RNA sequence: AUGGUGAA
RNA sequence: GUUCUUUGUAAAGUGCCUUCGAAGAGUCGAGUUGUUUGGGAAUGCAGCUCUAAGUGGGUGGUUCCAUCUAAAGCUAA
RNA sequence: GUUUGACCUCAAAUCAGGUAGGAGUACCCGCUGAACUUAAGCAUAUCAAUAAGCGGAGGAAAAGAAACCAACCGGGAUUGCCUUAGUAACGGCGAGUGAAGCGGCAAAAGCUCAAAUUUGAAAUCUGGUACCUUCGGUGCCCGAGUUGUAAUUUGGAGAGGG
């Protein structure tokens, strides 16, 4: 696998969403959540809550522009 | 401006755990198209020639226990293989996606494919659910609430 | 209401032509089972104690015929309209048209059977012919092509 | 597969002979019209629906053009 | 039983069969040379090895020449038709050994048989005659 | 419903 | 709830059968001469077992003909194929010995 | 060699030639009985290629059946019941109405010396073939019994009761395993 | 429960 | 073993050379309603709607490669 | 010829020849099909692709000569046994359900149609009748059959010729 042709794919395929309003995009990009900090990756305990917290906090970023 | 149509296709042999995922995603997405069947490969690019679909969802059938999914585009789109063991939705993503072109490009596809363009043929004005996208241990996790 | 390739039949050969067909055809009778047997007993009597040419008789199995048209052996073909499954022959007038083999739909499926020692025949054809009747055949053919093929050019059309 | 199925001159002939003798079934009777007015794009759509797979319909629509083109000119 | 009971009760008589000796002591049938050299006290396999001939051709599961000579002993020791011959006489007396002319003839060579077929018959006919 | 059978194949005789 | 009480009898059944088939087929050896075959898969490919029948190819190269083989008590399987050169040699060797072994009685 | 054209003709079923033949006969058979003898088998190609010969002893029946166990089978099953002395050999589709389906089932007299004699058929005279259709031994019954070769027919390859009993009953040897 | 025999 | 008859340009087999060279449709397939299973790639079947191909078609494995030839039938242990 | 004859179709007979039914039913093949009971109430899982009921056979039945299994230095119809294995796999992962390929053995057997013309001769068969060496053969007649009965061919090719 190589990333030379991968950046060629970021050219033609990838569409601008910043020029357009949030109406057309409708996708929240929840930054700073790395989610490798989650305690217990096999037993599935903090994995349920941290994904639930990333989802509902993204609603309020989109609510202001709604 | 955002006008895209989704297309759902499945190979010979799909039921229970895979059809529950096909029949519900086709229902949750209002711009989705439900087609009979297929078998291999170049032909897939000619299906989009008919319906003017801007997206594709192909489910493969191999070693009797696994799952294989292909994901591509109409004109000159590149492919990624997957191996997992009617209200308008809201998307949510991760920091680890934008770290590299390997996951940034899949972030681009999932926005317009698995999500929704607003001007849709079966579009409902009310909201009900939010989508959960995140990466842990190299693979993606999807749940709906 | 009839689709054109069915009732390409019923527009059969006329009275005067028809009789003249049999005028020729009854000349080319296959030997009867009685006759064939006596012929051979005549041989056995002779050949047990002490040369022949190939014998012209008309040809009569649907198979045999569909073999013969398309192989060019056939010269004239006679096709009876009323048949239990019509489909058993519907292709046959077109096949002949395509191999350019002269054909005529005759009236009376039993009437074919006459000329051939059988009960019915659906189809009989005169492949090879005697020297004297060679001209008689080729003229009949022309007669048929006038009063049947050229008269009914619109048999492939009209319901 | 050694005895796959080479075309054969006789069989080819028969297929076409029958193709013209029978005429055309109602969906195909609709289909040739759907070529002559709405284009090969919309023609394939009904064909894919009316038969099973697209591969079936594709080979079907391709046979349609062979009929229409060879009919009017020759 | 119901039906069995009647039978023991009846003065008809059962269809008594003593067929239990013969299921073991089987006489060899197929070969007469083997027949005299086949000890019935011995088993099937044991009999074979006393002869020479193999009983089995594969590797068996589990464990373990006077007659065969007499078998090699037995291993050391058609005309043409009345018309065909008479028809061949007709050819030879017409052409002799000119097979080409004979093959293109119509009066004697009807069934258009080729030289090789014809001369073969002739070589044969010459062996019963001259 | 009743088109004339246009003989698209028998038009040309076989050699 | 089935129980094999018969195990004892059934063998003594099967044995008499072999006896009578031998009484019937006297000088012949009960079974047809089968080939030698490499078994399938990684788990087993170390093993060469018996196979079903010799291939027409093997047969033709041995010196005898398909139908006639069958009548000399050689098994012939027609779907088996010849891909392994070491197999092919080993079978054709097994046949030629067989043909040196056999003593074929005439029809007089 | 008509059976190449006949074959290919019968492929194009909704097409104009065969389409018109249907509407005639479908009325013609609805004139006649339920189960009756038919003279010569209407789709004779199919009859040949299902083991019918045109010799004395082979008997074609035409049968009509309601729409909605299978049809093709009941078709055979019903004729067996009437024409008792004959064995069913096979059946085939001829015509579907809106309410009724029609089959031209083929039958053989086992008692007829013409079939008792000839080699190719006298197998059917063997008493192990009384009511083939009543045991799904017809081509259709064999299909409905899911009897094929492959991965697909693993729970039903050699007796679906034979494979159930084999699994649902404990087996024990003298020297217990 | 199934399948049967009776019955103002 | 003993014999009585075997026939007719009869019936095949092998190798080589040349000339050809057809294999099952209201089926496969697809949609759906039930039934069957422990069956995850609705498996199998039925009903109903539609319904094909011939350098084909069916099934499997990482862009090819392997494998068989359905929709007819018989058959000891 | 307003006669007469072909055929096709439908009948008929206390005509000639046949045959089906019913009994048995352990086993086998279809079809139909519960409930007490098991996880906590019961719709699935579960009793259970059971019992009863229906239809159909045989000395066995069924199955069967790949639209098979495989991923290999490939096997090679089917059935059974041992093993695979309580494994894979499924199951409010629970009552639990539960294979298969390989491997070892038992036994081993393969074949027939439909497919393109006997066309220089339907070469095939049912029956009736007279004889004969009568599980049949022959002659003679009658029919059946060209909407195809025989010979040849079934992919392992095969056929035409030399």
């Amino acid at each position: 696998n190589n990333t030379k042709a991968m950046k060629h794919a970021l050219e033609r395929v990838q569409l601008p969403w910043k020029k357009h309003s949030f109406q057309e995009h409708q996708s929240v990009t929840s930054e700073t959540n790395t989610d490798e900090h989650i305690k217990d990756i096999y037993d599935d305990t903090e994995r349920e809550l941290a994904f639930y917290k990333q989802s509902l906090d993204a609603v309020l970023v989109a609510r202001d522009e709604l | 401006m955002n006008k895209q149509r989704t297309l759902l296709i499945s190979s010979r042999g799909v039921n229970y755990r895979h059809r529950h995922l096909i029949q519900d995603l086709s229902g949750l997405l209002p711009h989705s198209r439900k087609e009979p069947k297929l078998d291999t490969l170049q032909q897939l690019n000619e299906i989009a020639e008919l319906y003017n679909c801007n997206n594709v969802l192909f489910f493969e059938a191999r070693k009797h226990q696994d799952l294989y999914l292909w994901l591509s585009k109409p004109p000159n789109g590149p492919t990624i293989k997957f191996y997992i063991q009617g209200s308008r939705p809201v998307l949510s993503f991760d920091q680890r996606f934008e770290s590299s072109p390997h996951y940034q490009l899949i972030k681009e596809l999932l926005v317009h494919n698995f999500g929704v363009p607003p001007n849709a043929r079966k579009s409902k004005p009310f909201i009900d659910h939010v989508m959960s996208f995140s990466i842990v241990d190299d693979k993606i996790w999807v749940r709906t609430y | 209401k009839v689709p054109p390739t069915i009732a390409q039949f019923q527009y059969t050969l006329d009275r005067n032509t028809a009789a003249e067909t049999f005028k020729l055809f009854n000349k080319y009778r296959p030997e009867t089972a009685a006759e064939k047997k006596e012929r051979l007993t005549k041989e056995a009597a002779a050949v047990a104690e002490g040369a022949s040419p190939k014998p012209y008789a008309v040809k009569y199995g649907l198979n045999h015929v569909v073999a013969l048209i398309e192989n060019k052996k056939a010269k004239l073909v006679l096709i009876a309209n009323d048949v239990d499954p019509i489909e058993l022959v519907v292709f046959l007038p077109a096949l002949c048209k395509k191999m350019g083999v002269p054909y005529a739909i005759v009236k009376g499926k039993a009437r074919l059977g006459t000329l051939v020692n059988q009960k019915t025949s659906a189809v009989a054809a005169l492949t090879e012919v005697r020297a004297e009747d060679e001209a008689a055949l080729a003229k009949l053919v022309s007669t048929i092509d006038a009063n049947f093929a050229d008269k009914y050019d619109e048999v492939k059309k009209h319901w | 597969s050694y005895k796959k199925g080479a075309a054969s001159n006789r069989t080819k002939f028969v297929r076409s002979l029958v193709r013209e003798i029978a005429g055309l079934s109602p969906y195909e009777r609709r289909l040739i019209d759907l070529i002559r007015n709405s284009g090969e794009k919309r023609a394939r759509k009904v064909a894919k629906k009316r038969l099973g797979s697209f591969t079936r319909a594709k080979a079907k629509v391709e046979e349609m053009n062979n009929i229409i083109a060879a009919s009017r000119r020759h | 039983s119901v039906r069995k009971r009647k039978m023991n009760r009846s003065s008809v008589g059962k269809a008594t069969r003593r067929n239990k000796d013969k299921q073991r002591k089987i006489n060899i049938q197929s070969n007469p040379i083997i027949a005299a050299n086949w000890d019935y006290s011995l088993t099937m396999a044991q009999n074979y090895k006393k002869l020479g001939l193999r009983a089995k051709l594969q590797t068996p599961a589990g464990g373990k020449e006077t007659e065969v000579v007499k078998k090699l002993e037995e291993l050391a020791s058609r005309s043409q038709s009345e018309r065909e011959e008479e028809w061949l006489e007709k050819l030879y007396k017409k052409h002799g050994d000119d097979y080409k002319k004979m093959f293109f003839d119509k009066k004697l060579n009807i069934y258009q048989q080729s030289e090789g077929d014809l001369k073969r018959r002739l070589l044969r006919w010459k062996k019963r005659n001259g | 419903p009743y088109e004339p059978l246009i003989d698209w194949f028998t038009r040309h005789e076989e050699v | 709830v089935k129980v094999h009480f018969d195990q004892a009898g059934k063998k003594v059944s099967r044995r008499n059968a072999r006896a009578t088939r031998a009484a019937k087929i006297a000088p012949r050896p009960l079974d047809l001469l089968r080939p030698v075959v490499r078994a399938p898969t990684v788990k087993y490919n170390r093993k060469v077992r018996a196979g079903r029948g010799f291939t027409l190819a093997e047969v033709k190269a041995a010196g005898l003909t398909a139908a006639y083989a069958r009548t000399i008590g050689i098994a012939v399987d027609h779907r088996r194929q010849n891909r392994n050169q070491e197999i092919f040699d080993a079978n054709v060797q097994r046949l030629k010995e067989y043909q040196s072994k056999i003593i074929v009685f005439p029809r007089n | 060699g008509a059976y190449k054209y006949l074959e290919e003709l019968q492929r194009k079923k909704q097409s104009d030639v065969l389409r018109f033949l249907q509407r005639v006969r479908v009325w013609e058979y609805r004139q006649k009985n339920v189960i009756h003898r038919a003279a010569r088998p209407t789709r004779p190609d199919k009859a040949r290629r299902l083991g019918y010969k045109a010799k004395q002893g082979f008997v074609i029946y035409r049968v009509r059946v309601r729409r909605g166990r299978s049809l093709r089978a009941t078709a055979e099953e019903r004729v067996g019941r009437r024409a008792a002395n004959l064995r069913v050999l096979n059946s085939y589709w001829v015509n579907q109405d809106s309410t009724y389906k029609y089959f031209e089932v083929i039958l053989v007299d086992p008692q007829h010396k013409a079939i008792r004699r000839d080699a190719r058929y006298n197998w059917i005279c063997d008493p192990v073939h009384k009511h083939r259709e009543a045991r799904g031994l017809t081509a259709t019954g064999k299909k409905s019994r899911g009897i094929n070769k492959g991965h697909k027919f693993n729970n039903t390859k050699a007796g679906r009761r034979k494979t159930w009993k084999r699994q649902n009953t404990l087996s024990l040897w003298r020297y217990r395993k």
